[PDB]
């Protein structure tokens, strides 16, 4: 848009916020709209761009190289989202792009991974514990501890 | 209260459009007027950065028959968009909405 | 006994009317901070920016809500996975402003029935219990953990955590729909298996039990009243049960080892809702559901669509509608 | 319905030539169009300037014209912009630029022959979802 | 816990029954008209 | 059998199958707003307790 | 020399530069030569509302607020031409940047006031014949304050001007008029004011810093209510340079 | 008419909550034991 | 009234939940 | 009596051609030449108070000049909407596929 | 801000010492059956 | 644990019975309701608040936003007997998407 | 907001009635003979 003779800098959005550029919540000059959220993101292809403040306008106007517009456009169309058949995109994308991202791939196995041991940590812990004082295997009946307690009430 | 009279839209060219009605699924439905051929003629837009149906491109004008309105032709946009938006329930009435605070949702009747 | 030897003796009491414990410890200030916060935030909270957009949503009582419609709200899209607690505000009406109470809560919240879990293990232990009542509770545990924590750090924002209220859970469904066809995932099935199937078996059990009641007691009274808590004997006939079930599909099909049956009482729910929470989990990383968009051509090349592509159509109004006023590039990206 | 060399059938050139191409070029045309082209042109639209599209009539309106072999193997070797005034090799894939778009390397003319015959045979079969984007899903 | 020796069992007879229900309900025909006002 | 026979046809009972079933669900969210129903919502308590 | 590392999550980034108490020089204009504003900054440190009048129509005062939308309210990366006029005044047209900021603070009692707080097409002059910037200095104009929210900004529900429907979809035969002004959007634009008063001057390097007061009405919610008047005040701070 | 519109719950409290203590200590007198 | 409504019904919900638990009728084995 | 602005503008020529002064710049891609070069000059030189006024542009080109001229029947000029120009929605309208 | 920070980061500080020295209370021996674990 | 527990094993069991039989019954209900398009589509007091209050926004009236998403996109292909055609100018859509 | 004004009447006699229902048939439990 910018190419197109938009200033980016005072272009307001329909909320009102900046559409292409707003502030943090502490003042840095951000990216704007949803992205917002993602202001602590830093990377080598952006970097260049920013200045003491955040993201410097006067290097945006001037500075950025087809390297950069190159690196953002290769990596927009490579956003970590994709169906478990591989269908590259968001959820609603027609069949054509044969991609899911190895960080979506390896994030979500190495999470299933580590819930599942939290479980087997769990089961092993709470076995260990019960087989070392000896009730691992039932309630003795001729010795069960709640008969020897007193009634709640 | 009482029948308007039966509304009939036409466009700049004189045809006649017919406003698609709504069916009984759905609480909210678009206006899209359309020829005897069901070809899309007119609509009120909801992005209007690329509307091509707009009753204001179009010359949208309704006139009607019968009922309290008979005789009368109405061609400016606000009021042709109002009548074209009752429409799409089929004949068009007057309603007392004071006397009983009416809300304007529609509610089922005793067969219901 | 010294001070602390009495203080770590009355906590881990077998004979407090609610035990306590050391879990109980974190427990019981974490969950009264977060019910105390809930109550007041649902009742009394002024509107929040959940999408940082400057476009407040009303989530309380007295804001104009019902209990259908009210919610705690999200913590602000400009803030973030970032921690805002009170003390990161200027003020408790900026904080209100940006959603702090949704974020007080939920931390509160998990802690506390992280803890809630241990606490279980804990008193089997003192009880001389075996000890995976507590690995049961994991799994609807685990599905909290998903919809509060794991899906915002996906995503990179609390706002997309799921809210605290009727309506505001269904609005993460729908749009977890749009955005990852959960339907068409596995693991959401496997939980869709888990929950009906465990509503089938509670059925199925609850009613073969009751079928076999031994007769101990008259038609003028409950035949409640024929068990006496702590007997020694069984209330029921298991054989004539599974007499009965045995017959009704095959004999193999039915369960005559109480404890196996018990056993798979609990593993089938359990396991179920596990795959429930990793599918939350796992979309929390964009590996989504099932895209047979367009997957049947003729031989020309048309398409020829099947109920995946009227799925996609649905999806399709869920998305570009959501959060009308946030978007401003093509793409939703998180 | 087929895919018959009728539909196969499209202009060479701007001159009135046509080519028929084979089911096996429109097969490779479709397989090198996702290896190369698919990641921003899913659909004949474009992810990175959705105002700008692959349907055949604005491949027609754009200078020079691109509705036709010849103009799309052009393009794919030194693009321009819609009205012919910059080349964008440098932001655009292009052999010219195969250095910098590396998968642009191993695409042969007879490559390059199949992407275009696949822009201008798929709006045949597709129609409006061709360049439509989400709403003719 | 050792039972409280000061219970007592609670009585309402059938006719005090009805003499409450009398007054209750014939003070509610009377205020009615006030409340609705 | 009901949902249908009050509805124009049997073309809008649910079709047998798994994607079919899943556009059900949406088709009642989108057209019925079935979420809000306070009898689904029984219906949702007693299958999940 | 403080970088993005140094400053990040520290505040600072929503300040402007200050000058220390040594610089009160002057800086020289050569009526020949040509200027610019390089960066132009003003750091809002107040908000201000005017109570709306009870009824007794005396003067209704400006009253505190609550800022509510954190530190995200200054303008910076302003700039434009310097005039030299023939009068010897200084004109500054300002031409692009970081121009807006959306704001909102919150009275007591609770309401919340929204505001685009703007210096957009900022045209603001000095006294005749300044033959230097000084601590004497004093810039005055006006800008354009458009709509808080643009014409695609959608309502809850689903209504807007460049979009959305045009009415009220949830009532179907209510009756339109009592929701006209509800169903209707408008686009506001209105003026704002702004006195810059010049504190410091820099003489070597052409910065100069000082308080700025300004007014404007906040939002109106695409005409569906009446806007409040607000007064700004802060500090700011400006690089003058030969362009 | 133009009622006060908490003229209806103040009215069927008013009879409902002494008469429902009425009988809950009537029907109690009852069951006890003769 | 919609609001003191609503409250009105949870309150009376926790204080059941403090009688069911503090004021139940113990289970007392036979 | 309120008004919709941007509807009342479909009624005129905004509605039928491409509005110097006001249409969005994509709407230039629908005729030979004009994007993005000229389209892009034409928006950062606007207003005009007639057609002809967008061939006084500085600095074009005598080719330019003629495919101007060519598309002048495609091009009108109406009174600036506020509506349609701020926010930069010149450049950019929200709207994409 | 200050005040509320500092009092709530000793009102963790405190349960969270309370729920380790706990733990590390010879805990493995609160069971009714065997003690003896060390 | 949790303050309260089962005494009586006959109640425990029948109330498995009873719950999800409970539910699936009540679901049954609401069926019944939908096959004649009687709905708990709305709240009428937030549908009155929010035509005159284009500030009031609650997580119901963004789910019916959703809703009527849904039905247009839907519709044509969901319901072909209808022969729907809505042009894309007609379609509700937030801004980009 | 204006909601149904039969709401609040509503509401309280379908919470009342079979509360009231329950209490009189748990309190004339209790005084029957132990
Ligand atoms: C014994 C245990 C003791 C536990 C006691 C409780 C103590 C509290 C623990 C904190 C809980 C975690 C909450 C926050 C998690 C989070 O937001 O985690 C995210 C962080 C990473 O944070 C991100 O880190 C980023 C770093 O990247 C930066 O630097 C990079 C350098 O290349 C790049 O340049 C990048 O672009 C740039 O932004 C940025 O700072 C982001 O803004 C920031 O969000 O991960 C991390 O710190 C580490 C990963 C945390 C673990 C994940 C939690 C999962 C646990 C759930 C288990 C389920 C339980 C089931 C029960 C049944
Ligand atoms: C009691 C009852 C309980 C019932 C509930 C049970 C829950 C499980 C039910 C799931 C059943 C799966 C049906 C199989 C569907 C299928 O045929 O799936 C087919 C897919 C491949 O689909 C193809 O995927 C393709 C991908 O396209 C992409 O890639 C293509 C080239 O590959 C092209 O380039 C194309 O352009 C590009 O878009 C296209 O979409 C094709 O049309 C499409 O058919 O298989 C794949 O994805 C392979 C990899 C994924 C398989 C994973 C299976 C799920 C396992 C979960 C179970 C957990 C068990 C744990 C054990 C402990
Ligand atoms: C960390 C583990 C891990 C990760 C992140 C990957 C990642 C990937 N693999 Mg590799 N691989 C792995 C382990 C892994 N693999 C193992 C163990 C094998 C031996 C079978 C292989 C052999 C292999 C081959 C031959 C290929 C891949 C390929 C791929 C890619 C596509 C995967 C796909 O389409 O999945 C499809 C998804 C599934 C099949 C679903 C898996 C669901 C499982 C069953 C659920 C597990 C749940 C849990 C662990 C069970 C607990 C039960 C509970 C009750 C306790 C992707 C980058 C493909 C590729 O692109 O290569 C270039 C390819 O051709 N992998
Ligand atoms: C069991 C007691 C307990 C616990 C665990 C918490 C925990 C929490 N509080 Mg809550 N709070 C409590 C009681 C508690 N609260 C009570 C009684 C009140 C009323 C006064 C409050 C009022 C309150 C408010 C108003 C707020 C919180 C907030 C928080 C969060 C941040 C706390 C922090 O920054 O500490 C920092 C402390 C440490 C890092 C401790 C380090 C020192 C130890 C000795 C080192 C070892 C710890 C290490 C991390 C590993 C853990 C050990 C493990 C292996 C066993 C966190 C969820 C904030 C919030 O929710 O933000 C969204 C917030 O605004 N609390
Ligand atoms: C928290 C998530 C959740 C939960 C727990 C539920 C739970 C429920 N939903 Mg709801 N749903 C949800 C979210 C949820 N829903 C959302 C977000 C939406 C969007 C609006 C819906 C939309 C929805 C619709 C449209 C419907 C439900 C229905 C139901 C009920 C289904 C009961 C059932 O088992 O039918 C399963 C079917 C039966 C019990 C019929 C008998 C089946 C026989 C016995 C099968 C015999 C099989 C045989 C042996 C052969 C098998 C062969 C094999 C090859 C397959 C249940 C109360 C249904 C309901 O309300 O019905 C009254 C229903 O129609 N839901
Ligand atoms: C007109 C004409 C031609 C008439 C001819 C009729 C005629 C005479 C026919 C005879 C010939 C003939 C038999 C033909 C067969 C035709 C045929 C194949 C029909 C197909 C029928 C059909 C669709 C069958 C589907 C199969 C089916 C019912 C599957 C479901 C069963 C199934 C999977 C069960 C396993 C599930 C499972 C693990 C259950 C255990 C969990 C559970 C219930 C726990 C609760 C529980 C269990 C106990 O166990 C006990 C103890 C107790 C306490 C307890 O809590
Ligand atoms: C400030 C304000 C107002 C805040 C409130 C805001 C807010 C959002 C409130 C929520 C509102 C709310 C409650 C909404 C839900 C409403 C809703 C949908 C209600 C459903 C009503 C209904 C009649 C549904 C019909 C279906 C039905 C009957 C469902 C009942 C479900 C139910 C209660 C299941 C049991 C759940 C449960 C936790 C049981 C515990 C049982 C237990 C102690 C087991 C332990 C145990 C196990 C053993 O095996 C043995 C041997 C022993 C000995 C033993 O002990
Ligand atoms: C072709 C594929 C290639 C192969 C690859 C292999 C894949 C791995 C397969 C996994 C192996 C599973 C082992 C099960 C053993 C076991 O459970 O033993 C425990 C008992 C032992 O059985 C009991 O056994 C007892 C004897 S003993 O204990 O075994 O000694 C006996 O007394 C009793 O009557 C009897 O019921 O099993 C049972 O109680 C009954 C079976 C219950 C089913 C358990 C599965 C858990 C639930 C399903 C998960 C839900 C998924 C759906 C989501 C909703
Ligand atoms: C804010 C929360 C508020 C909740 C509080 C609940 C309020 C409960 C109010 C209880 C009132 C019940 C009255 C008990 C009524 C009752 O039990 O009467 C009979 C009762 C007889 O008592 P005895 O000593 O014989 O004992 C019998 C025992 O079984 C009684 O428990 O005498 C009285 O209670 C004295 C009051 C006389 C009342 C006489 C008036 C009736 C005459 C008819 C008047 C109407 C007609 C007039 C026509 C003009
Ligand atoms: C860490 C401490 C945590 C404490 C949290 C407080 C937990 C409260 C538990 C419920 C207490 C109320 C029980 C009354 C009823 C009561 O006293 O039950 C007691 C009853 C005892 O059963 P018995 O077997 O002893 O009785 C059988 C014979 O009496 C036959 O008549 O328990 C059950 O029936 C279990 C099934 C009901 C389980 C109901 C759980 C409901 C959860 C709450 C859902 C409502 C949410 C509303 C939110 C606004
Ligand atoms: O924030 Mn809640 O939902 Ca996850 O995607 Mn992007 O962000 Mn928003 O749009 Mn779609
Ligand atoms: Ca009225
Ligand atoms: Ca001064
Ligand atoms: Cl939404
Ligand atoms: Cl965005
Ligand atoms: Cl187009």
């Amino acid at each position: 848009d910018q190419k197109l003779g938009a200033n980016v800098g005072s272009a307001q959005g329909p909320t009102g916020l900046g559409k292409y550029l707003m502030r943090s919540p502490t003042g840095e000059i951000i990216f704007g709209g949803e992205t917002m959220r993602f202001w602590d993101f830093r990377g080598p292809w952006l970097e260049p761009l920013r200045g003491p403040n955040g993201l410097d306008l006067n290097k945006i106007k001037n500075d950025i190289q087809p390297w950069q517009e190159r690196r953002a456009a290769e990596y927009m169309t490579h956003a970590p989202l994709g169906s478990l058949n591989s269908v590259g995109g968001v959820a609603t994308e027609i069949n054509s792009v044969n991609f899911v991202s190895p960080r979506s791939w390896l994030a979500t196995s190495h999470f299933v991974l580590a819930f599942f041991f939290l479980v087997g940590h769990l089961w092993h812990a709470g076995r260990a514990r019960a087989a070392a004082a000896g009730f691992e295997k039932g309630i003795d009946r001729e010795s069960e501890p709640v008969l020897s307690m007193p009634s709640l009430d | 209260q009482a029948w308007k009279g039966h509304a009939v839209f036409r466009n700049k060219e004189g045809e006649e459009l017919f406003v698609r009605r709504m069916p009984a699924f759905f609480e909210s439905f678009p206006v899209i007027l359309t020829d005897k051929n069901g070809v899309v003629k007119a609509d009120i837009p909801f992005r209007r950065a690329e509307s091509k149906y707009s009753f204001e491109q179009q010359g949208v004008t309704v006139s009607f028959y019968g009922g309290e309105l008979n005789g009368q032709t109405f061609t400016d946009p606000p009021t042709v968009k109002s009548y074209a938006r009752k429409a799409i329930f089929g004949e068009i009435f007057e309603f007392d909405t004071e006397t009983l605070n009416s809300d304007g949702i529609f509610r089922t009747s005793p067969r219901g | 006994a010294n001070l602390w030897e009495r203080f770590c003796n009355w906590v881990t009491s077998t004979d407090n009317r609610l035990y306590v414990g050391w879990f109980g410890v974190i427990m019981i200030p974490t969950l009264l901070a977060a019910t105390i916060c809930f109550v007041i935030a649902f009742i009394a909270a002024p509107p929040v920016d959940i999408d940082g957009i400057r476009e407040p949503v009303s989530g309380s009582l007295l804001y104009g809500n019902n209990i259908i419609t009210g919610a705690v709200v999200p913590s602000s899209n400009a803030i973030g996975l970032h921690f805002y607690p009170i003390w990161e505000a200027a003020s408790l009406d900026e904080w209100l402003y940006n959603g702090g109470p949704y974020q007080l809560i939920i931390f509160h919240f998990l802690l506390g029935a992280s803890c809630y879990m241990g606490r279980q293990w804990e008193l089997s232990y003192r009880l001389g219990m075996r000890p995976w009542i507590c690995v049961a509770y994991s799994a609807p545990l685990a599905s909290a953990f998903a919809v509060f924590l794991i899906y915002p750090i996906g995503q990179g924002s609390f706002s997309d955590g799921m809210p605290l209220g009727i309506s505001g859970t269904f609005n993460f469904m729908i749009v977890f729909q749009a955005e990852h066809n959960i339907l068409m995932h596995p693991f959401h099935q496997l939980g869709v298996a888990g929950v009906f199937g465990g509503a089938l078996f509670c059925a199925m059990h609850g009613s073969l039990v009751t079928s076999s009641l031994i007769r101990e007691t008259t038609e003028t009274e409950s035949a409640n009243y024929g068990y006496k808590f702590g007997q020694e004997e069984e209330t029921y006939n298991i054989v004539a049960a599974h007499g009965y079930f045995g017959r009704l599909i095959f004999q193999y099909a039915s369960f005559n080892n109480s404890r196996s049956l018990h056993f798979f009482l609990a593993a089938w729910p359990v396991v179920g809702v596990w795959f429930a929470a990793l599918g939350i989990s796992t979309m929390a990383f964009n590996l989504n559901g099932f895209n047979f968009n367009h997957s049947v051509i003729d031989a020309k090349g048309n398409v020829i669509n099947t109920w995946a592509d009227i799925i996609n159509r649905a999806n399709l109004g869920m998305e570009v509608m959501h959060e009308r006023n946030a978007h401003n590039f093509p793409l939703d990206l998180a | 319905a087929e895919l018959t060399p009728e539909v196969l059938t499209v202009p060479l050139n701007s001159e009135g030539k046509t080519i028929t191409l084979t089911e096996k070029q429109y097969l490779e045309g479709k397989r090198l169009f996702q290896y190369a082209c698919a990641s921003c042109h899913v659909g004949g639209i474009t992810k990175t300037n959705p105002s700008l599209d692959l349907r055949t009539e604005t491949l027609a309106l754009a200078t020079p014209p691109r509705d036709n072999i010849e103009g799309l193997v052009d393009y794919m070797k030194n693009p321009t912009t819609y009205d012919g005034e910059q080349e964008i090799a440098e932001v655009h894939p292009s052999l010219r630029s195969a250095d910098i778009f590396p998968k642009m390397r191993n695409l042969t003319e007879k490559d390059l022959v199949a992407i275009a015959g696949h822009i201008l045979v798929e709006p045949k079969i597709l129609g409006d979802k061709w360049g439509g984007g989400k709403v003719y899903y | 816990m050792e039972p409280n020796p000061n219970r007592q069992p609670v009585e309402l007879n059938r006719t005090s029954l009805y003499l409450g229900l009398l007054l209750i309900l014939v003070l509610a025909l009377l205020f009615s008209s006030y409340f609705f006002n | 059998l009901i949902y249908p026979l009050g509805q124009s046809s049997w073309f809008f009972a649910p079709s047998f199958g798994v994607a079919a079933i899943f556009r059900f669900l949406l088709f009642f969210q989108g057209f019925h707003n079935w979420t809000l129903n306070p009898f689904h919502m029984m219906g949702v308590a007693g299958v999940l307790g | 020399t403080l970088t993005y590392d140094d400053i990040v999550g520290t505040g600072l980034a929503n300040k402007c530069p200050t000058l220390d108490d040594t610089a009160r020089g002057a800086y020289p204009i050569d009526s020949s030569q040509t200027y610019r504003i390089a960066r132009l900054c003003l750091q809002p440190t107040t908000f201000l509302v005017k109570e709306e009048p009870k009824n007794k129509r005396q003067e209704a005062e400006f009253v505190p607020t609550k800022l509510v939308t954190r530190e995200t309210t200054s303008l910076d990366q302003i700039q434009g031409e310097l005039k030299v006029n023939s009068d010897g005044s200084l004109t500054f047209v300002e031409e692009d940047g970081i121009d807006f900021q959306p704001v909102t603070v919150q009275m007591a009692g609770g309401e919340r006031i929204p505001l685009l707080f703007t210096v957009k097409n900022l045209v603001a002059s000095t006294q005749p014949n300044v033959t230097s910037i000084t601590t004497s200095t004093d810039f005055k104009g006006e800008f354009n304050v458009p709509s808080y929210r643009t014409a695609n900004f959608l309502d809850p529900k689903g209504r807007g001007l460049a979009s959305g429907y045009d009415s009220a979809i949830a009532l179907p035969q209510a009756k339109e008029e009592e929701l006209a002004r509800a169903n209707v959007k408008r686009f506001s634009l209105t003026k704002g004011q702004i006195s810059l008063n010049v504190a410091k001057v820099d003489g070597r390097t052409g910065e100069i810093a000082g308080t700025f007061e300004s007014e404007q009405l906040s939002d109106d919610d695409m005409g569906a209510h009446e806007p409040h008047e607000v007064k700004i005040q802060g500090v700011f701070y400006a690089s003058i340079e030969p362009a | 008419m133009e009622v006060n519109q908490l003229g209806l719950i103040a009215t069927a409290l008013f009879v409902l909550v002494p008469s429902v203590f009425l009988i809950i200590l009537y029907v109690q007198t009852e069951s006890q034991q003769k | 009234m919609e609001t003191i409504t609503y409250v009105f019904i949870f309150a009376c919900i926790i204080a059941l939940f403090f009688f069911a638990i503090f004021f139940r009728e113990p289970p007392r084995i036979t | 009596e309120l008004v919709n602005v941007v509807d009342e503008k479909l009624g005129t020529a905004y509605g039928e051609k491409i509005d110097l002064n006001n249409t969005n710049i994509a709407a230039f891609i629908q005729y030979r030449g004009l994007y993005p070069t000229l389209a892009k000059l034409i928006v950062k030189n606007a207003p005009y108070e007639s057609v002809e006024d967008v061939l006084n542009i500085p600095g074009l080109t005598e080719r330019q000049k003629q495919i101007l001229r060519e598309n002048l029947e495609h091009f009108t000029v109406t009174e600036v909407e506020t509506a349609l120009v701020e926010g930069g929605d010149r450049y950019n309208n929200g709207l994409y596929k | 801000m200050e005040t509320l920070k500092i009092t709530v980061y000793i009102v963790v500080t405190f349960f969270v010492l309370l729920f380790v020295f706990g733990f590390l209370s010879g805990d493995p021996a609160r069971n009714p059956k065997r003690k003896d674990l060390e | 644990i949790f303050g309260i527990a089962f005494s009586n094993k006959r109640w425990l069991h029948f109330f498995m019975l009873f719950v999800p039989v409970t539910g699936l019954w009540m679901s049954a209900i609401g069926v019944v309701g939908l096959a004649l398009n009687l709905r708990s589509y709305d709240f009428i007091s937030q549908e009155i608040r929010a035509a005159e209050d284009p500030e009031f926004e609650t997580f119901y009236t963004k789910n019916l936003l959703l809703n009527e998403g849904i039905r247009a996109w839907m519709a044509p292909q969901d319901q072909p007997h209808e022969n729907f055609v809505f042009p894309e100018e007609v379609l509700p859509r937030g801004n980009a998407l």
